[PDB]
């Protein structure tokens, strides 16, 4: 019990106090991983919400802090570092819905959604799917049919049925329909309706986590 | 004659199964869970209050058969103190767990800040202090009275004798029956109404059975708490209002109601600890 | 409760 | 075809390498292991009095 | 098509030369030395300061201090004997995939997913530590960082590049581009003259810092290789892959010397290390345990099954006293 060792123990306890203070501060913040195809329109969602491999967006809404990680700028194989993002609250996945007739992008977007949704690391993490570019789509359905991308589509050419059809084609791709739900929202230029839907989905995930913590679920 | 042996066997069986369940919950909490989540602190508090409350039963059982208390005034004070103290501790522990699940489900943003082990430990200390606020004056007031043929372990009276005793019985009746059933029923009803709106349970057939399981667990907990704590308090109110004529049937009704009251202290570890999903994950 |  | 030309040039310079017999290299590895076998706490358990743990 | 045919015939020639010239039969030779048997290693300290899954640990030259980083954003420096924390560094780039400790002990490198290498000076005046250097210039993701000296640092990155930085200059001195896939691990020789880099094309390429060209290339795996460590002599190196196979490659022999694999383990390597004698192979699996293999017998010598989650990193001290394993359960275990 020397004098220097007691000062080292006191320094270690002060460091432990700072570690637990920073850990309890970091525990309440909600982390969201944003994914999607190249030039799908993720930057539009980023610019709409309030504000180098990963650029980190930190913003608050109704006293709940969100840290949003969009990693689409990095060009590398996803699966080898994707286990860094385990334990994430939600994955906001952006799909360019009006990109069907350009030759095709919808099919590798579905392959990317199958790779992310059926991944072994994200079996219990919810995925919030966003369908953007709504305004151009009816002007591209009136001139060009949807039968080119999917031959099985049999229906009248209108936004109201084709949008629900694309929603169901993305929603039924999951192989675990009981554990992880797919939340589909058509992003529009409303007064932060997007942020509201994200807050409701994060609220449902926090409810599920609290139910797992208590032991009811 | 046969009824006395019957009720004595009833107290013995209830005491044994209550201590056995409490010791199993203590064994699992100490050696397996190691107190990680906040809920386990409340389960430890409930198990400790139920074990100390169930320990009062061998001292209470001999009082009927012998008719005398040949243990001294100090042990009489300790037994009456433990009897009221752990009862209030268990009841406010159940209220605190109901408020914990209410904050966890209905207020999700504030549940990240509030539901920490530090707040659970300080509310546990406040629970034991608030139960000690009733435990200590009843401990001081506990006395021993010599009848013409018996020794009685009972409370003493200050003048006027009816006012202080009836005020104590009505205060225990209100704070143990009216307020706790109201808090548990309102918080669990708002919890079920909030979970009914949740998309994670109100969708497909597979999640519907989980929602029904949660609603069934809530109804079983509330029904067991009401059916257990109703008859002995109703019988105390009936004796306070009107004098009851001595009968053989009411003598068995006494021990049956006391057994029903302790049965909840026995059954709360079974209903809470084992039925939780995390403890099943421990298996 | 009930006893004593 | 410049990248493939660089690959061919790298394979040409890689090909002219000194070839050593595998038996002598394995003998060198086992000789190093038997040489430094004594100076190893993992191989030979040190008593706790001299161990700093 | 003539140039591609020339490349194919040169590859066939070097493959035929390495096959026909080298005939190992090492299992018949190595039977003479006795097996180590079974070795029991007990935990001596359990380090509990992190609140998240640690990804990298590295010892020091004095074998006293060790650095470790977790996913909360902190580099904690531990002491191996007295459990005291000397420094705690909060990282701006929270996503951390590697750790380096300087041979002098003055500097620590950190980072990896944010494409920024942060070098922090430790033994400095004016109070607490401060960031010394902010290195940039990749586009993928840094996977490992190693200090050659106090003035030079070699990094491997996920944009098919390796790079050597001078600390004072701050720009890239020599860049290595000879792979066709992402490199995942990096290890230095004891004399620090040259190193080998393992990639996602199941290949390991030797690089010398002075000359600037790839000297040798080793193949024989069927999938991604995650860990690379040199031998204490510096003439051999072992590679661990996702096929549960720890192939050992000799610089002088220029072939696969020995293969370590077992039936019931089919999962993936996270970390590989050696003892200073070179007899022990410390292989980190995802089967919740790290195994000690025998380098000259191809048999399992021990099972350090002290963790309940997969071991991200593993480090053997310079003097060889202890081996510290870190796993994703935020528990760092020192085994002696």
């Amino acid at each position: 019990l020397s004098a220097e060792d007691k000062a080292a123990v006191e320094r270690s306890k002060m460091i432990d106090r700072n570690l637990r203070e920073d850990g309890e501060k970091a525990a309440r913040e909600v982390k969201l991983l944003l994914l999607g195809a190249g030039e799908s329109g993720k930057s539009t969602i980023v610019k709409q919400m309030k504000i180098t491999g990963i650029v980190e967006t930190h913003f608050t809404f109704k006293d709940l802090h969100f840290k949003m990680f969009d990693v689409g700028a990095q060009r590398s194989e996803r699966k080898k570092w994707i286990h860094c993002f385990e334990g994430v609250t939600a994955i906001i996945f952006c799909v360019a819905l009006s990109d069907y007739d350009l030759v095709n992008r919808m099919h590798e977007s579905m392959k990317l959604f199958d790779s992310i949704c059926n991944n072994k690391w994200f079996t219990d993490t919810s995925i919030i799917l966003f369908l953007n570019k709504k305004d151009l789509f009816e002007e591209k359905i009136k001139k060009s049919p949807l039968t080119i991308c999917y031959p099985e589509y049999a229906g009248s050419n209108t936004y109201e049925e084709a949008a629900a059809y694309i929603q169901c084609q993305f929603e039924d791709l999951n192989k675990r329909k009981d554990t992880k739900e797919i939340y589909t929202h058509f992003t529009c230029s409303t007064d932060t309706k997007n942020v509201q839907f994200v807050f409701d989905a994060v609220t449902d995930v926090i409810i599920k986590n609290n139910l797992k913590d208590c032991g009811l679920f | 004659m046969i009824t006395a042996i019957t009720i004595m066997a009833l107290y013995s069986i209830v005491c044994v199964v209550g201590l056995f369940g409490n010791f199993l919950v203590m064994y699992v909490i100490v050696r397996y869970t190691k107190m990680k989540t906040a809920t386990n602190i409340y389960i430890f508090n409930l198990a400790l209050a139920d074990a100390l409350a169930t320990s009062t039963l061998p001292f209470q059982s001999v009082n009927y058969l012998m008719g005398t208390w040949p243990f001294g005034t100090i042990l009489c004070k300790i037994v009456i103190s433990i009897d009221y103290y752990n009862m209030f501790t268990s009841i406010f522990t159940l209220c605190t767990m109901s408020v914990d699940r209410y904050i966890a489900v209905c207020h999700p943003v504030k549940a990240l800040d509030f539901r920490t082990p530090r707040n659970a430990k300080i509310i546990n200390v406040c629970n034991w202090i608030l139960s000690s606020a009733i435990g200590l004056p009843v401990m001081f007031m506990a006395t021993t009275k010599y009848r013409q043929g018996s020794i009685d372990c009972t409370l003493t009276f200050s003048h006027p004798t009816w006012y202080w005793e009836n005020l104590l019985k009505i205060c225990v009746f209100i704070f143990a029956f009216i307020m706790p059933v109201l808090i548990i029923t309102v918080c669990y009803g708002l919890m079920i109404l909030r979970l009914k709106s949740v998309r994670m349970l109100s969708g497909s057939k597979e999640k519907d059975r989980n929602l029904r399981r949660i609603t069934r667990m809530v109804l079983v907990v509330v029904a067991v708490f009401i059916v257990c704590w109703t008859p002995i308090h109703i019988y105390v109110i009936i004796k306070a209002l009107v004098t009851i004529p001595e009968t053989t049937f009411q003598t068995v009704s006494w021990h049956f109601c006391i057994a029903l009251g302790y049965t909840n202290s026995c059954l709360n570890p079974v209903l809470y600890a084992f039925l939780d999903e995390n403890f099943k994950r421990c298996f | 409760y009930x006893g004593f | 075809i410049a990248q493939a030309r660089k690959l061919v040039e790298q394979l040409k310079m890689e090909a002219n390498i000194d070839r050593i017999k595998v038996s002598k290299a394995a003998a060198d590895l086992m000789a190093y292991c038997e040489a430094h076998a004594k100076e190893d706490p993992l191989l030979t358990p040190v008593p706790a009095s001299e161990n700093p743990f | 098509d003539q140039l591609r045919q020339e490349a194919e015939q040169l590859k066939n020639q070097i493959r035929d030369a390495r096959k026909a010239c080298a005939d190992a039969t090492l299992s018949q030779i190595t039977n003479n030395i006795d097996p180590v048997g079974r070795i029991q290693m007990r935990t001596r300290r359990t380090l509990r300061g992190h609140l998240a899954k640690i990804y990298a640990m590295h010892w020091g030259t004095d074998s006293r201090l060790l650095v470790s980083a977790s996913q909360d954003g902190k580099l904690i420096i531990w002491d191996s004997y007295t459990t005291n924390k000397v420094h705690a560094i909060p990282l701006r780039s929270s996503w951390v995939m590697t750790c380096a400790y300087a041979p002098s002990g003055n500097y620590v490198a950190c980072g990896g997913l944010d494409n920024i290498c942060s070098i922090y000076n430790l033994k400095t005046r004016e109070g607490n530590v401060r960031v010394s250097r902010e290195l940039a210039g990749h586009t993928g993701y840094l996977s490992c960082c190693r200090f050659l000296d106090d003035n030079q640092i070699v990094t491997s990155s996920g944009d098919t590049t390796c790079a050597l930085w001078d600390i004072e200059t701050g720009q890239q001195t020599t860049t290595f581009t000879g792979h066709t896939g992402d490199v995942m691990s990096l290890s230095l020789a004891p004399d620090t003259r040259l190193f080998v880099s393992g990639a996602c094309d199941a290949s390991a390429k030797l690089w010398d810092v002075r000359e600037g060209m790839c000297r040798q290339t080793f193949t024989g795996h069927e999938s991604d290789i995650n860990a690379i460590c040199f031998f204490p002599n510096g003439n051999a190196f072992a590679t661990g892959s996702d096929d549960a196979t720890c192939r050992l490659f000799d610089l002088r022999a220029d072939q696969e010397l020995m293969t370590y694999s077992h039936d019931n383990i089919i999962c993936g390597i996270t970390s590989v290390s050696f003892s200073k004698s070179g007899r022990l192979l410390l292989a980190g699996y995802d089967d919740f345990n790290c195994n000690v293999w025998d380098a000259l017998k191809a048999d399992r010598a021990g099972v350090l099954a002290g963790h309940d989650n997969r071991v991200s990193c593993l480090g053997v001290t310079d003097d060889g006293m202890a081996v510290a394993t870190g796993s994703w359960d935020s528990f760092l275990k020192i085994w002696n």
